[PDB]
């Protein structure tokens, strides 16, 4: 019955949706947008299953491609930081195979076998990801069926096998040419092909220009930052709390 | 103050009857000598006529026109830039102006 005190007070309060989301990049400037992006995506969907033909999924994929020093990495090596197992993948220094499932040989019974991988042991859980233009497509394809279909499906050295991957993922891809012409229109500016940019859920196509009411603000921040005793960086709801209140909040599937 | 007003002048123009082209008026104005002791003194009269004779040259008109004239103008800009050449049609200006208000509209 206490801790249904502190719940009452962080969910009774008017403005929670507010206070949660300029309270998720403690450290991170701004970019309101984004972060809603990633409060929504550590709440699911409710992945229910339609009438016994099929189902759908109910996870989201937010997907950030930014200029350069937009803060993009940073948002990542917070949230597989503060999500409950999840993990961080550089991508381009991993391959398509790990990814999704390995296949390996054990001496037991000199029979092949399934290791989990960046997916399977991702489960229920936000499996980040760097750099997609630099994943090469060999290993760019062996995600799709964890972003739709919700299951990976092996048929390698003999074993045939699906295992179920409820995993949201994520991207900090950069632009194809680093930083992307605002001259140049989008569609010949993102190079990736139309599925895997269907599949994700969101984007967030963040720019990078120039200004004075905004970079003298920032760079009062990164300064604050750097000056560890001016750490005011404390927003209302502290790294902890909201992880009480999601794992409540999880729950509901209205 | 008439003989910063006398320098620039130099500086800019170096050319005389331009500043007596700017004191004709200045003199001939007034009504009575405290008047136009104060102004030779203050040469005020001067600023607004350099003002005058800068009036609209391209800040002015810039500056004496509504939004959508601005909008119109600020979208053709953006689409001369885009092209090399900067030869933007009327359509191209269009269509970039609509997706701006779009944008705004976002
Ligand atoms: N909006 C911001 N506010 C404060 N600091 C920032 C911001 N954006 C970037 N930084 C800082 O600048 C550095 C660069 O950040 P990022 O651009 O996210 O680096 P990154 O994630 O490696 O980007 P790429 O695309 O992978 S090269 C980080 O270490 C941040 O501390």
């Amino acid at each position: 019955s206490d801790e249904i005190n502190e719940l009452k007070e962080m969910v009774k309060d008017e403005h929670i949706y507010d206070k949660l989301v300029r309270s998720i990049a403690p450290a991170v400037f701004g970019h309101e947008a984004v972060k809603k992006g990633i409060l929504l995506q550590m709440l699911g969907g409710v992945h229910k299953s339609t009438v016994e033909g099929i189902k759908l999924r109910g996870d989201i994929n937010i997907c950030v491609v930014g200029d350069p020093s937009t803060s993009k990495s940073q948002f990542l090596k917070y949230v597989v930081g503060f999500a409950p197992r999840s993990v961080y993948t550089s991508g381009k220094a991993s391959s398509a195979a790990g990814l999704t499932a390995a296949v390996v040989r054990d001496e037991e019974g000199g029979d092949y076998t399934i290791e989990a991988g960046a997916l399977m042991l991702a489960d229920n859980g936000i499996c980040c990801i760097d750099e997609f233009d630099k994943m090469d497509i060999s290993d760019q394809v062996a995600i799709h069926e964890a972003m739709e279909q919700q299951t990976i499906s092996i048929a390698k050295a003999g074993i045939h096998a699906t295992l179920n991957a409820r995993t949201s993922i994520l991207a900090a891809a950069n632009p194809v040419g680093g930083r992307y012409n605002r001259k140049l229109s989008l569609r010949g500016n993102l190079n990736m092909t139309a599925p895997i940019m269907s599949r994700f859920d969101l984007f967030f196509v963040i720019l990078d220009d120039c200004n004075e009411k905004i970079d003298t603000e920032l760079a009062s921040h990164i300064v604050d930052l750097h000056m560890k005793r001016d750490e005011a960086i404390e927003p209302p709801f502290s790294a902890e709390q909201l992880r009480r209140y999601i794992k409540y909040a999880r729950t509901f599937k209205p | 103050n008439l003989n910063r007003h006398i320098r620039m002048n130099f500086e800019t123009f170096r050319s005389l009857p331009t500043l007596k082209n700017s004191i004709i008026p200045l003199v001939a104005t007034s009504k009575n000598f405290g008047s136009l002791c104060t102004a030779i003194k203050s040469c005020s009269f001067l600023d607004i006529y350099n003002k005058n004779q800068l009036s609209n040259n391209l800040t002015g008109r810039l500056q004496s026109l509504s939004d959508l004239e601005l909008a119109i103008l600020i979208s053709a800009a953006r689409v001369a830039l885009r092209a090399k050449d900067g030869s933007f049609n009327f359509n191209l200006a269009y269509a970039e102006y609509e997706k701006m208000i779009k944008a705004i509209n976002s």
